[PDB]
């Protein structure tokens, strides 16, 4: 006589979308549902098990000139300091261009870490300067742009000098705030206080001017590249991230 | 003291969580044949305040004769309790509530009950909750439900009106879908993703916006004729074991528990 | 340096229920102790609970008669209701005290002469009869009178009721119900006596008692 | 060929909400049905496992004047002794002030335990007295209002001083029934006989007068708090409790 | 068996006590041989398990609540519209069920008394407290009455962490009823 | 990928009555599943298993 | 918190560190929070210990989202005297970080 | 005979530069305890003399 039996519980043939383990087959089309082996060969042998795989390839966030006409103390450009960031922008074919980190993060609600930013100037050997890029802890709707020069001594800065034999200076932000993670608000309409997407915001002042002789060029442009280290993002979602203009 | 200061008084805790079980048990008489030296004290004073009390004498009372404990926690609010009920009066519409543990919001959109009695207990609450949601009336429903963590976009709260959102976006943030058909009833734990440490229940004014909403479930159904029946839902909280609740608070007076 | 002697200002003392939490006190002044007589003045033991409240007592006394038919009920009683009264011993026990749990002895006792004839069951009914069968109190504990084997039956029964003790001042319900039924009739011939006397006595066995309190009644 | 089979038991896709083993979820929208660690961090330390948090801390549950006018034996106040009590009550804000004994009491139908009552006088230095709090075992429907002082000191009492180096007398209440348990009773509507919520009255008398000079205040008041050891609740249900007025 | 009983109308509650007295006649009261049963000893002390049976209407989502002794609960064998919050009712724990899924239920009731025991013999005043194990309630909405009929069935089990004292004499011939 | 599955015999959401092995509870209301101990106290140690 | 009744003077206080704000909840359940009872007769000094409660990492002093603290002071039983005592006391609040630490230097003057 | 416990009048407290002198006071009370957090919100050194 058989007794083997069970009873129902609830959720009675629901779909949890979810979780790889309730999305994964009940069964197959594969005939023996067979298993398949690895081959990496036409691959080149690089295999992605994860996205940290496009975080850590810095990449072209913004682009600013840096004038001979600027006067000691003058912001030149503010970044937020969000993984979200990028300004740069294409015109044939239209398209905005994001970065790889921007790309990735803003698939997820919630990011911390630590954000790299990679300074490169692209001066002549013949070109001198200097340029201090300050962080300002704090949310990214502060205002920041009555901050003088000597006041933006205070916060964590850096001063590189234009022409070197080394081209880059990493600026390590390091993680600096009152809740574990921060967010991604751009899904949502208007601002909240309290509920933030950066940890502050970099602003690029002129430190010492840019001098420099009559037949070489009067600015030097500078990129600002972006990728990020001892980084951790969960709760995905999906988003759009659209230009960000100052 | 490590921050530098000094005084020749002991410091002493106060008020520690969990001194006793709830639950009668052995672990001869209590107090007797000696004196009630604990009968006289000084309650201002916490070194003296936690002086064993004992009057008369007294004998220990045996075991309690049934095994479960029903005052811890993870028990009495292990049952799931009651939170809201709502009814769609039409198809193709959507509707979410949030989990808001704060009191300032009065019932039928917030917390009652027990809930609303038991999240104002204390100060912090950390971790994830199982929620179950249960269907009435209309039959041959399909409809999806997903899980919204605070500060991302999200519908109206307490509103059933129609969607403003991709079938994308709402998929993005894992859904179940059901047919009411089926199954009738759901049962699913909700994530703890915050950006906060914790989320408490009793505050005011701006950080009462933002602290104290746990996340937004929303239900969105479709194939809904209304030439059916009334169709009710219905949500029911209950605590997991990886919840924490922190730093007891003073217990809400009997005209702030409301019922629905 | 020396040290004075001072009195000790806060004391504690008391006995049995009831305390004294004293901000000025003093020691206590005894005087003589505590002697033993070399000639018992009364041999007899010194009362105690034991003596008192667990004694006999006679609860009720009837007559059961040759015109009392088959199951006629000689003698209803409420046992524990009865020990509760003026007149018997237990009582200044049980009046200062709210509940008390105890189990209950009862002897009944007949008088046949050899020329009558008949019987009795005496059954403990807890709480009440209720409807259940007559024929059967054999269930019961039981002892059956017979005029020709035992004018004496003894009953021990422990405690049974549904709470922890029977509050005497507002009784929820009797605890026990003894019942004497005719379990077959008396028969005589001529000018024997019509009767025989029946008497109960009942008392406690392992008497508890709790509940102090000035309630009179 | 497949042999593995069932028969669906009673009670088929019906939800048992009255039980955490019933209760618990079927699935998870969290990705990877992960768990949680936890996280004293920011919450001080305090973790609340228990109910008997709240019932060991003693708090304010009603309050009584003792006059200079009292002769001696007059009852001042009577508590009847259940963990429902509470006559506290506030204007500005409008609100009815429950204890920490009460609030978790309300919630359960079967109480016992040992409810120690603590009583904290008031006076000066220079005021003097003494009160008898006398507990009388039995019903709360019991009319105690006859009892004098001489009657009172049967029942188990005890005697506090007012002018000390000590506050507070402790009076802890043995627990006396004829039922393992009390009941909730206030959510039923009238009363039943045999049904019962305290275990007896508290009675408070004036044992000997007050005593003091022209220039003290001639009244002592006296907070009675309220709180509870060995305490056994269980049954869960939902009640608020009303301001018990005497 | 225990009792049988039909609702005439949507969004209605309905009350029955489980009571071993045998001074409640059927169709209130228990029937048959549980009245028999409860009546042969004093005492009964522990847990129950108890089935419920639906017949006639379907689709019809039904809530049932068990209620301890002396707790506020509304007038016992009487089909009436609900007197309490869905809070109240939620919180002494319940079952939601629906009869187009199920059409049975079975379900242990707990022993939470302030008495030692509950006995099924008893008179007058003791009899109306001591002799209620607890009120098994039902509440069912959605019910469309353009349907046929719906009729519920009770049926106790005795599990075996029950307990049985101290024999009585059994009940005579009259007072052994029928449903 | 999840090969766990079961075939429904008959006799679905049948109620066999008769006996104590299918007529036992399949879910309670008691608070954590609990069980009762034994108390003999007031019933004088008389228990009727038979 | 430091209080200083004359010894002709009789009535109490209860000083309790309520996180947040006190909302709702009972008054006359203060003492579940830190606290201590100052009373005329016993005690004119209570002292007070607590750890950082809170919902966020840290508490950020320019924008602060929600007070961490709010210290209450009840009328825990009415102030008493005869004639002519004095028909006040003073009261007085000391207050200090313990196991401070501090992050995010910054230019911001506000 | 046997000491019942009282309140030690007396004491002196205070921290750094401050000093407090009570007759009536009574000990101190605490809550909880001091935690470390096992994710750091600032990963930056902790502010001091040296840091500012």
């Amino acid at each position: 006589m058989m007794r083997n039996e069970t009873r129902v519980s609830t959720t009675e043939n629901v779909v949890n979308l979810s979780n790889y383990e309730d999305a994964r087959a009940k069964m197959s089309f594969a005939l023996d549902q067979e298993d398949w082996k690895s081959d990496p060969s036409q691959g080149g042998g690089i295999k992605i098990t994860h996205f940290t795989t496009w975080t850590s390839i810095p990449t072209l966030a913004a682009q600013f000139p840096f004038n001979a006409s600027d006067s000691v103390g003058q912001q030149i450009k503010v970044i937020p300091v969000d993984p979200y960031f990028f300004q740069m922008t294409n015109t044939n074919p239209d398209q905005k261009c994001i970065t790889a980190l921007a790309s990735i993060c803003q698939m997820f609600c919630f990011w911390r870490g630590d954000l790299v930013f990679d300074f490169q100037v692209f001066p002549t050997k013949y070109h001198s300067g200097r340029l201090l890029f300050c962080f300002v802890p704090g949310n990214e709707l502060i205002d920041v742009t009555g901050i003088t020069l000597k006041q933006a001594t205070t916060a964590p800065c850096a001063v590189m000098d234009i022409a070197g034999v080394q081209s880059t200076l990493r600026f390590r932000v390091p993680w600096i705030s009152d809740t574990p993670y921060r967010v991604n608000r751009y899904t949502k309409e208007a601002h909240q206080k309290g509920e933030y997407t950066a940890i502050g915001k970099l602003i690029v002042y002129c430190y010492n001017r840019l001098t420099s002789p009559s037949n070489v060029a009067h600015h030097v442009r500078v990129n600002v590249y972006l990728s990020a280290i001892n980084l951790e993002c969960f709760a995905p979602l999906y988003h759009a991230m659209d230009v960000t203009t100052q | 003291d490590d921050s530098g200061g000094f005084s020749t008084t002991v410091s002493t805790e106060q008020n520690v969580p969990d001194p006793q079980v709830g639950i009668t048990t052995m672990r001869m008489d209590v107090s007797g044949v000696q004196a009630p030296v604990g009968a006289i004290t000084t309650i201002e004073d916490p070194v003296l305040a936690k002086k064993v009390p004992e009057t008369f004498p007294e004998l220990k009372p045996g075991e309690s004769r049934h095994t479960s404990d029903h005052m811890s926690i993870y028990k009495f609010m292990g049952r799931s309790h009651f939170l809201c009920t709502f009814t769609f009066n039409s198809n193709n519409k959507e509707y979410t509530f949030p989990i808001t543990l704060s009191s300032t919001s009065n019932p039928p959109h917030g917390l009652p009950s027990t809930l609303r009695w038991f999240f104002n207990l204390f100060q912090l609450y950390r971790g994830p909750l199982d929620l179950t949601i249960i269907i009435t009336g209309a039959t041959d429903v399909d409809g999806m439900a997903w899980f919204t963590p605070v500060g991302l976009a999200v519908d109206t709260p307490w509103v059933e009106k129609e969607s403003a959102l991709q079938i994308d976006y709402k998929t993005a943030l894992g859904a179940v879908r059901f047919n009411t058909r089926r199954t009738g009833n759901i049962q699913i734990r909700l994530p703890w993703y915050s950006y906060l440490y914790a989320v408490s229940g009793a505050l005011d004014g701006l950080g009462d916006k933002t602290d104290s909403t746990f996340g937004l479930v929303s239900i969105q159904i479709a194939n809904y004729n209304h030439s059916d029946e009334y169709l009710s839902f219905s949500c029911y909280l209950s605590v997991t074991e990886q919840s924490e609740f922190y730093f007891p608070r003073a217990p809400l007076n009997s005209n702030a528990m409301l019922s629905t | 340096e020396q040290m004075i002697q001072s009195v000790d200002r806060t004391a504690v003392t008391g006995a049995s229920y009831f305390t004294s939490v004293d901000q000025s006190s003093v020691h206590t002044a005894e005087v003589g102790s505590h002697q033993i007589e070399p000639l018992k003045t009364s041999v007899d033991k010194p009362g105690s609970k034991k003596t008192q409240g667990e004694k006999f007592f006679l609860i009720h006394s009837a007559r059961w008669l040759t015109t009392h038919a088959l199951f006629h009920e000689v003698a209803k009683l409420d046992v524990v209701k009865l020990l509760y009264n003026e007149q018997f011993a237990v009582q200044g026990l049980l009046r200062y005290h709210t509940y008390a749990r105890f189990g209950i002895e009862i002897q009944v006792q007949i008088n046949p002469t050899p020329f009558q004839q008949g019987g009795l069951i005496c059954a403990m009914v807890p709480g009440d009869q209720s409807y259940g069968s007559i024929a059967s109190l054999t269930v019961y504990p039981h002892g059956l009178l017979n005029c020709n084997i035992n004018n004496v039956v003894r009953i021990k029964v422990p405690f049974i009721y549904t709470r922890g003790a029977y509050h005497f001042k507002d009784p929820q319900y009797p605890v026990w119900e003894l019942t004497i039924r005719v379990w077959s009739e008396l028969n005589i011939g001529t000018g024997t006596s019509a009767y025989t006397s029946l008497n109960v006595l009942a008392r406690f066995t392992d008497l508890e008692l709790h509940g102090l309190t000035p309630l009179s009644t």
